[PDB]
RNA sequence: AAAUUGAAGAGUUUGAUCAUGGCUCAGAUUGAACGCUGGCGGCAGGCCUAACACAUGCAAGUCGAACGGUAACAGGAAGAAGCUUGCUUCUUUGCUGACGAGUGGCGGACGGGUGAGUAAUGUCUGGGAAACUGCCUGAUGGAGGGGGAUAACUACUGGAAACGGUAGCUAAUACCGCAUAACGUCGCAAGACCAAAGAGGGGGACCUUCGGGCCUCUUGCCAUCGGAUGUGCCCAGAUGGGAUUAGCUAGUAGGUGGGGUAACGGCUCACCUAGGCGACGAUCCCUAGCUGGUCUGAGAGGAUGACCAGCCACACUGGAACUGAGACACGGUCCAGACUCCUACGGGAGGCAGCAGUGGGGAAUAUUGCACAAUGGGCGCAAGCCUGAUGCAGCCAUGCCGCGUGUAUGAAGAAGGCCUUCGGGUUGUAAAGUACUUUCAGCGGGGAGGAAGGGAGUAAAGUUAAUACCUUUGCUCAUUGACGUUACCCGCAGAAGAAGCACCGGCUAACUCCGUGCCAGCAGCCGCGGUAAUACGGAGGGUGCAAGCGUUAAUCGGAAUUACUGGGCGUAAAGCGCACGCAGGCGGUUUGUUAAGUCAGAUGUGAAAUCCCCGGGCUCAACCUGGGAACUGCAUCUGAUACUGG
């Protein structure tokens, strides 16, 4: 049927801020505002604005998790939502997490607007935060409004462009939006800010600069249009202020979103490969006629409504009963009870118009990061990069019985969050898990004991070792004899053992048939090799797969009737035993190269920690945005390093790990493993 | 009660239950009068008690409290005991 | 639900002409009959009792263009009918429209018969049918559509009808391209190279 | 005339043979699941597991022609007219259509779901006596005259809500007396006693209490005797396994008497007697809904009880009664219990094994759809309302069925692949090319049948008093379809949108090369692989089936391998160590009698569907359907007396 949707009018916004910055608090107020106006969960709401002049815009609000461990969650909302409203604490100012979250959005070119909050908290200055933002984020922020008063004195804010010191009533959060004169003491500051805003608006449009040059007092509406043009172009970081607790400033940022933050139509259209075989860039426009395309995200569950799947409609208009092919899975599934959420309650909808976000009940094949395209498999959508895990800890089911539940539970968790990943250790069969952050692993285990009722203790991952000989041991003698009633089997062997340089042999083992002459009939050469190979895997010193061992057979004896392949195989094992003992082997740990990026001011902290973990550095890279360091920190020593690293770098660093080479273990470490 | 007619039938059943209980005890007490006279052994008292209750059981049987077979059998074996007395 | 692969591999496997080709040319010139298909078609290994029964069954199925499920239903129908199972089975296979259209000669082979019948170009008693395996009752009239009257392939098959031996129980009028089903054959008109006895004990294992 | 015209074997013990004996295979089938693949349509089927927990929406309402009444809409009108070229009659009334809530009647005990319990208190088969039965039906008669109350409503008041409480008023086909009293009940008779309701349509004369009475039509009520239908009760036979379950029973078995039930009955109580069941299996334990049927089998039989139909039992668990013609009641009540929810923390609410759906479990089973158009049901005089029954649609190759994926021509046989005794063979008329065709899919248009009936008008007949109203039969007209963009038909364009799976050592249809080298692996059985592997992996070639093909699970068959049909025991498994002997099984020979077994005839049953035969209709087929046969089993009656029994 008819879309019945005021296209362009509706907006998609995302709230992002540092931990404990008030994001959830202001979002709660936002919903209250829109609800009374009519009369990362998706929350749609028709917002008409503070003065309500604007025709009720269907604003969609999707808050983001400030915590670093949940970067992916913020990332998902960021791409899905064309506009983002950053939140910055007044007292704290820009903080590490806020800086971090800003750059991913810059990568996606998503237009952004920021709202300073917690002005009521004593010891805060909006202008200081503005200065902090421009220095930290390197983006000029024109102050949309100028906060009047501070801490207890704080009573409201004066719009810079409109020049009205709006004073909201104390009786209710948003009943009165009365516009008043700028306070006398603040007008002087307001004056300079107004001129500054006028010049900035003018350059963005360029045409406006011409009128500004002539000195014409530019009409407020024209400059406002220019402001939105730059917002779509993604340069000026518009900033407004208010106190969510004081019920002031939240409504202001909402209106700014409507008249500046771009609409889905405004944002550039998405692209991808029409067919899997060729790149075929199509750049499907945001048109209902264009075949329906959407991306699934944040799959969830409800015990009485079933699975909940969030999809972003970019183009087309899916209808109930329409099969929809999931490009990544190459299979199509039918949409049943499509349902959107109005925050306060859930309302059923037969179909979803383009530009809106809802939920598809009972979509089994729909999972996170799924391109829900049309059955004809039109252009697939680009796939959102996923960051690798930084901290890995081994989780063990409390009881053998729990194992079954444990495995199934973790599997479902991976579906909601791609970054969370679990795998079983090849040796010792340990369920090693890895997560984006320490707190993330913490939350995972917590919900596991609650939702899935599975308690599992967490312990450090055990490490496997190689164990190899040090000094060449030659002329080792091994003789096998089974001379007993019935059938005796005799097979003597003499070999040599020499350590192999790691680079010399990728395999790490060799068997040159040096045997001068037919000292061995030749039928037993494979058998001798097989015996050593079994022993090679089974470490005599401490049960580990021996590597970098070079042995060549040269002498051997056999009994005419008792010559047997098995005899030589066992005899070979015997020779291995004595040779290994006299060569006094040394266990090898998985020394791995590690690359760490960090801010320049914290270079010393990083170097100390790397050194402390018995890791010898090999290089320093003075990259513009911080120094890049490299070291071969022992894997066994490196556990929990991610969390430790953050504290020393104010949570502004990261590291990529790549195994390098198995090296000799220090006496203390080696003995510990032996015992 | 989830059905509107179910609620109505509940109310009417309680009212009819109360009305029927009163009538049934009112009849049943007259059968007790004649039985007590029987063991007292006065035939004249028994006949007086019996012809007080005799219209009552028939009236109740006709109106729908009991079955006319039940009314008949009550009055039938009552006269049998009266005639055995005298 | 049909056969689309090479036609004369079938004729090769049972080693006899199966009439799959139109017959405008000699089957020997078109293909080497005495060899079996494939790289081992030089060798003629000793075929067992089960083998000869299976070859007989597959020979009948490939003459008439009928698959195994269809053919098994015909056998059960043949066994249910009073009489003798062997010629009852053959009698059903004759009453199919493909055979009757082909045998009356409006189609050069069963495949033209299949197109003609399945492309709504065959009427029975004036009623359009497009089912290949529709049984033909005695005293039924099968005629070409007026639209299909002006096609080259139908008239081309009429000459090949004369080129081969005419069926006695089908009366044709090529002047108006029609035919009549007087009654079913009695197994004395049909070719004796088909040993129907083997069919019964194949399906009655 | 036709109604089972029906039975197959093979591999493997040995150096070889015969036998015995197990294991395995070739078939059919499924509520199937998984793997690979997938064009269409028809019909059917689709939580087998957790009788596990349930969000949400719906699944039983209807009657104004029973009654009070007017909350709501429209109509109607007193009147300053809310008002002015009176557009409008905004204060009023049940006056009218109609109707929220209420009283009352009927329905809710049907329809739908599930198989937990239940080894017989159920089911099947055949009988029986001591019963009831709303609605529907036949008949015979009544239907007279009064009384009090209570909702709703009004006022007050409590509570968050659920929902009440106090007082006052008002009806009825609501409730209660009195009259009536017979072919009714009690009694043996004499006698005694028992009921009811009005409402609606229409109208001539008359009388007005100017409300009406009155007249007739319809319908409803009461009594009694029937019919039908439904249900309650009784008996005999049959309907699993275990003796490594041998004794069980005290209202227990029976009698008298009282009570109780619609009805017989230890159904219940008091007393009396000491009985009752059990080796033909009582009692106890495990399992299980039963049947027509379904699968298989030549048959006997074995397994089985999903869909469809009959019966039974349950409705969160346990128990109970009430109302009622019918319930100890799925969407009623009360109590207790487990669990969950709402709350203002005072208390309240709930029961998807209805339909759809969610979670959970699972190898595994679907839409929070459309319409009451058809059939059926409830209410109503009807119109109509309600109907998650049902009719349809959606999803799923889950089965069966049909079709298509093209059709001819086409050579030294192109290219490429493969084998090669390098000569050639093979893929292979297969491809390309030539000509042809357009089924199904797509696009456009046209267009059956499921539709019967109901409504308004009119004519005729009944009918009365009658022209009236009402009914019966036609006649005229305007309409009633969810499916539905229906099946179907026509037009269009072009080979264009459409083939995969398994196997190739033998059993068993179908063979070579390369890799590999007792490794990797394969394998239903035998077994294969340690340098020519037709058995592994790949590739060419072939074979089988085909929108499917394989694997796994499960049933029967083959298995005469529990042998009733239809097996064995000297040595292959198997004769008790021997004997006596109760129960039981069997029994020489003649006559008479009986007629229990046995046999013959007849009668009544053996539901329909299914299976089978002869037909009929979807274009064929599956599918649907008429008749028949069959269900030879049970029971009764009559008869025969050779054999068995008495
Ligand atoms: C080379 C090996 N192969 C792997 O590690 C396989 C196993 C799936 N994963 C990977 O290569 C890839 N990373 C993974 O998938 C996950 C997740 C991850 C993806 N990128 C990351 C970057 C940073 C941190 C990360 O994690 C937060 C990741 N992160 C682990 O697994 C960690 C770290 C690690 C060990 N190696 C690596 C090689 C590259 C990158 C990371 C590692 N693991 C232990 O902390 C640990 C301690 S003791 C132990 N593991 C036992 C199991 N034995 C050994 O490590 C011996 N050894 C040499 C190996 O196992
Ligand atoms: N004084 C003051 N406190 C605030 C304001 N906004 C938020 N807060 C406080 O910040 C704390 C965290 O708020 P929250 O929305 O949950 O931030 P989040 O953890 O990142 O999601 C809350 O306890 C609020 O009381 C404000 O405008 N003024
Ligand atoms: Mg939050
Ligand atoms: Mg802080
Ligand atoms: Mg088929
Ligand atoms: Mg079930
Ligand atoms: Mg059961
Ligand atoms: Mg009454
Ligand atoms: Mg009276
Ligand atoms: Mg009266
Ligand atoms: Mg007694
Ligand atoms: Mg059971
Ligand atoms: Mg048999
Ligand atoms: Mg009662
Ligand atoms: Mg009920
Ligand atoms: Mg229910
Ligand atoms: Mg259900
Ligand atoms: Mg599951
Ligand atoms: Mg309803
Ligand atoms: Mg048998
Ligand atoms: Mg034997
Ligand atoms: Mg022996
Ligand atoms: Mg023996
Ligand atoms: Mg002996
Ligand atoms: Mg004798
Ligand atoms: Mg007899
Ligand atoms: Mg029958």
């Amino acid at each position: 049927s008819a879309r019945t949707t005021p296209i362009a009018r509706y907006r998609n916004i995302g709230i992002s801020a540092h931990i404990d910055a008030g994001k959830t608090t202001t979002t709660e107020r936002i919903l209250f505002y829109t609800g009374v106006n009519h009369k990362s969960a998706a929350t749609t709401a028709f917002w008409s604005g503070m003065a309500k002049q604007y025709e009720p815009h269907r604003i969609n609000i999707i808050d983001t998790p400030g915590h670093v461990d949940f970067t992916i969650e913020v990332e998902r909302s960021m791409r899905v939502l064309d506009g983002a409203v950053m939140v910055y604490c007044a007292v704290g100012g820009v903080q590490p997490q806020s800086e971090t979250v800003w750059r991913q959005a810059n990568k996606y070119k998503v237009p952004r607007i920021a709202f300073v909050n917690k002005m009521d908290r004593m010891g805060a200055n909006f202008l200081k935060v503005v200065n902090q933002i421009k220095t930290r984020l390197g983006a000029n922020p024109v102050p949309l409004q100028l906060a009047i008063g501070a801490e207890e004195h704080f009573t409201g804010v004066v719009d810079l462009v409109k020049m009205k010191a709006i004073n909201w009533n104390d009786a209710d959060q948003g009943v009165t939006f009365e516009y008043e004169d700028i306070p006398a003491d603040m007008v002087e500051l307001a004056n300079e800010w107004h001129q500054n805003l006028i010049e900035s608006a003018a350059e963005a449009s360029e045409e406006l600069m011409e009128k500004t040059l002539g000195g014409e007092e530019l009409t407020e509406a024209e400059i406002k249009g220019a402001l939105r043009q730059r917002v779509l172009d993604n340069e000026i970081i518009l900033v407004t202020c208010g106190s969510a607790f004081k019920n002031k400033g939240v409504q202001a940022m909402l209106d700014a979103v409507i008249d500046y933050l771009p609409s889905p139509v405004d944002v550039p259209a998405i692209n991808g490969i029409l067919d899997d075989g060729k790149d075929t860039p199509a750049e499907r426009h945001a048109s209902d006629d264009e075949p329906f395309s959407a991306l699934a995200f944040k799959i969830a569950t409800d015990p009485f409504v079933g699975n909940l799947t969030f999809f972003r409609v970019y183009s087309g208009v899916v209808n109930s009963g329409d099969t929809v092919l999931n490009s990544v899975k190459a299979a199509r599934e039918r949409f049943g009870r499509i349902v959107q959420m109005h925050a306060n309650k859930r309302e059923e909808i037969k179909e979803v118009r383009a530009g809106d976000i809802a939920a598809a009940i009972g979509l089994k094949d729909v999972t996170t990061g799924d391109t829900l395209c049309d059955p004809d498999a039109p252009i697939i959508l680009e796939r959102m990069e996923f960051p690798e895990p930084v901290i890995s800890i081994a989780v063990e089911p409390k009881t053998k019985a729990d194992q079954e539940k444990m495995g199934l539970a973790l599997g479902r968790l991976a579906k909601e969050d791609p970054s969370f990943r679990v795998w079983t250790d090849e040796e010792s069969n340990q369920t090693i898990i890895a997560g984006m952050g320490e707190l993330h692993l913490d939350i995972i285990v917590d919900r596991m004991k609650r939702e899935f009722n599975v308690e599992a203790n967490v312990g450090k991952p055990q490490v496997a070792y190689r164990e190899t000989i040090r000094q060449k041991v030659t002329d080792v003698e091994g003789k096998h004899a089974k001379q007993s009633g019935g059938r005796g089997q005799y097979g003597h062997v003499v070999i040599d053992m020499y350590p192999l340089e790691p680079g010399s042999n990728p395999k790490g083992y060799e068997f040159i048939n040096d045997i001068k002459g037919g000292v061995i009939p030749g039928e037993y050469i494979p058998a001798v090799d097989k015996g050593i190979q079994e022993q090679l895997k089974a470490g005599p010193l401490a049960g580990y797969p021996v590597v970098d061992m070079g042995i060549r057979l040269h002498f051997g004896s056999y009994h005419d009737v008792d010559s047997s392949e098995l005899a030589f195989k066992l005899a070979a094992s015997i020779a291995f035993k004595e040779g290994f003992k006299k060569a006094k082997p040394v266990l090898l740990e998985p020394i791995m190269k590690v690359e760490v990026e960090t801010p320049e001011e914290n270079t010393g902290d990083v170097i100390g920690d790397l050194s402390r973990r018995r890791g010898m550095l090999k290089g320093q890279e003075s990259e513009v945005t911080g120094v890049k360091i490299h070291a071969e920190v022992p894997l066994s020593e490196m556990f929990g390093y991610a969390t430790q690293l953050r504290s020393l770098t104010k949570g502004r660093a990261s590291y990529t790990m790549e195994f390098l080479k198995y090296d000799e273990a220090p006496s203390n470490v080696a003995q510990a493993v032996i015992e | 009660a989830n059905i509107k007619s179910a609620k109505k039938r509940a109310i009417q059943s309680e009212k009819a239950r109360k009305h029927n209980a009163s009538r049934r005890s009112m009849m049943r007490t007259f059968i007790k009068k004649v039985y007590a006279a029987i063991e007292a052994g006065d035939k004249a008292a028994a006949q007086k008690a019996f012809n007080e209750m005799q219209p009552i059981v028939d009236r109740q049987a006709a109106k729908g409290l009991i079955h006319k077979n039940k009314a008949a059998r009550h009055k039938a074996n009552l006269t049998a005991q009266i005639n055995k007395l005298a | 639900a049909r056969y689309l692969g090479p036609k004369l591999k079938l004729s090769r496997r049972e080693g006899t002409d199966l009439f799959l080709k139109s017959g405008v040319r000699a089957i020997d010139t078109k293909c080497k009959i005495e060899q079996a298909p494939g790289q081992h078609g030089a060798r003629k290994p000793r075929l067992s009792d089960y083998g000869v029964q299976l070859r007989e069954k597959q020979k009948v199925r490939r003459i008439y263009g009928v698959l195994e499920r269809q053919f098994r239903n015909y056998y059960k129908e043949a066994a249910r009918l009073k009489g003798n199972t062997g010629e009852n089975l053959l009698a059903l296979l004759e009453g199919r429209l493909d055979n009757v259209v082909y045998r009356m000669g409006f189609g050069a082979t069963r495949a033209e018969a299949r197109q003609l019948v399945s492309h709504k170009a065959i009427m029975v008693n004036g009623r359009v049918v497009n089912i290949a395996s529709y049984q033909v009752s005695p005293n039924d009239v099968v005629s070409i559509r007026e639209k299909a009257k002006k096609q080259s392939r139908v008239k081309a098959a009429l000459e090949l009808a004369e080129q081969r031996e005419k069926p006695t129980w089908l009366e044709v009028d090529a002047g108006k391209m029609e035919g009549t089903f007087k009654r079913k054959p009695e197994r004395s008109d049909l070719s004796a190279d088909i040993n129907e006895h083997l069919i019964v004990e194949l399906y009655s294992k």
